[PDB]
Parts: C-alpha cells; sequence; structure tokens
C-alpha cells in the first residue's frame, strides 16, 4: 500500500525510480545471493533496461559506475574480482 | 575434527506456461504449488514491473518466452 | 498460452564436521546423503577454487567453520 512515493520533479521522477527498481533487483539479490560478477547483474539491469524505455538503456560507464558509488558508499563490498553486499557493518 | 559450512546456492531458471486471462496470484500461487515459491517472501518483478494480484497477465502483456526475476525476502 | 521463465534464488548454509585424514569424497557423500546434493550437478567452491573428490581436507588445510560455496554444474 504504496503510491504517492515517488516525489515531483517532472523528469527526475522516472529516473530516480529507474535506478531505485535496478537498486531494488540488486540490494534483494545480494541479501541472500551475497556472491556475484559485475556480469551477472550488469546482464540483469541491462535486461530491465532493454525490456522497457528504462532510460532508453543504460551505458557501461554508468552500470560500472552505479557499482563504484555503492563501493565508495561502503553500500557494496567488493571481494576478488566479485561483488556482495555488506550484510555486515563491521 | 573440525567443521564446515556449506553455503549451497540456487541460482537458477524454471520454465512454466499460463494464459492472458489468468490473475497474477495463479501464477505466484502456481509456483508456489509447484516449486515451492513463496509469493510474498520472494517478492516477484516481471520485465521491470512489480505484480499486482488483482491484474491479469493480459494487463502487463506477459508475451512468450518472458523473464520473471524472483528476489527473497529484504524489506 | 505463453511460456515464461522464473528465476529463482535460494540460499541455505548447511554445517557439519569432517576430519583433516578424510577425503572430500567423504563430504560428497555427506551432502549428497543428507539433501540428494549431486557432486556431478552441482560442484563444490573454496575461496575461488573447486574441492577435487580425490583430494584430502587436510590436503586444502581446511579450518573448523570453514564456508564453501556450491556452485551449479561447472566443472
Amino acid at each position: 500500500g504504496s503510491e504517492s512515493d515517488s516525489g515531483m520533479a517532472s523528469q527526475a521522477d522516472q529516473k530516480e525510480e529507474e535506478l531505485l527498481l535496478f537498486w531494488t533487483y540488486i540490494q534483494a539479490m545480494l541479501t541472500n545471493l551475497e556472491s556475484l560478477s559485475l556480469d551477472r547483474i550488469y546482464n540483469m539491469l541491462r535486461m530491465f533496461v532493454v525490456t522497457g524505455p528504462a532510460l532508453a538503456e543504460i551505458d557501461l560507464q554508468e552500470l560500472q559506475g552505479y557499482l563504484q558509488k555503492k563501493v565508495r558508499d561502503q553500500q557494496l563490498v567488493y571481494s576478488a574480482g566479485v561483488y556482495r553486499l555488506p550484510k555486515n557493518c563491521s | 575434527g573440525m567443521q564446515i559450512f556449506v553455503d549451497t546456492v540456487q541460482w537458477k531458471t524454471i520454465t512454466l506456461e499460463v494464459e492472458p486471462s489468468d490473475t497474477i496470484e495463479n501464477v505466484k500461487a502456481k509456483i508456489q504449488d509447484k516449486e515451492g515459491i513463496p509469493p510474498d517472501q520472494q517478492r516477484l518483478i516481471f520485465a521491470g514491473k512489480q505484480l499486482e494480484d488483482g491484474r491479469t497477465l493480459s494487463d502487463y502483456n506477459i508475451q512468450k518466452e518472458s523473464a520473471l526475476i524472483l528476489l527473497l525476502t529484504l524489506r
């Protein structure tokens, strides 16, 4: 029962909500499936980006830069060339 | 001697059939029935949209060989 | 009607005890007895290295409470 949680920007709404959807995949994915290559979640985001008008399809720098941000926010843990969520803070 | 934790992961795709005139509740119920997939515990997103029970397959335009993602309990 | 694909995640951590003197085929037969986990259908991984069943636990220097992730049939 959630509807009004989108805001009003007349442009940036869709974008935030598309990226938040992508994060709804990768967050809930790594919550249990806590071990996957960038290429796996890349293939998934790109599937759900091409199926709709989501950003008119993203790019490497966007998706890689998304992971990069998460790591630099400490909201992603980079293992040995493989991504997983910090299910522990410390 | 010493113990080990063996983490069994099942990351895999399943295949089923469905009709356009069926509701979404039937899809989540039939994967629950067959595979033991708990619908609310494992939240579904189809083609980049979250599924409302009250809607039909045709409502979202479920074409053939279409892919659904199953995300386990997040929040 | 139309046939669709549902992409399932099911992760679970098991706990057993093993000996340093035992072979990996012991651990194999344990998971294969417990949940019917077939080694040929789902090979075990340890820090990015496959456990060959002909090897020994001490051969890998296995620690107590060591975590190993079983990946789907991939060599």
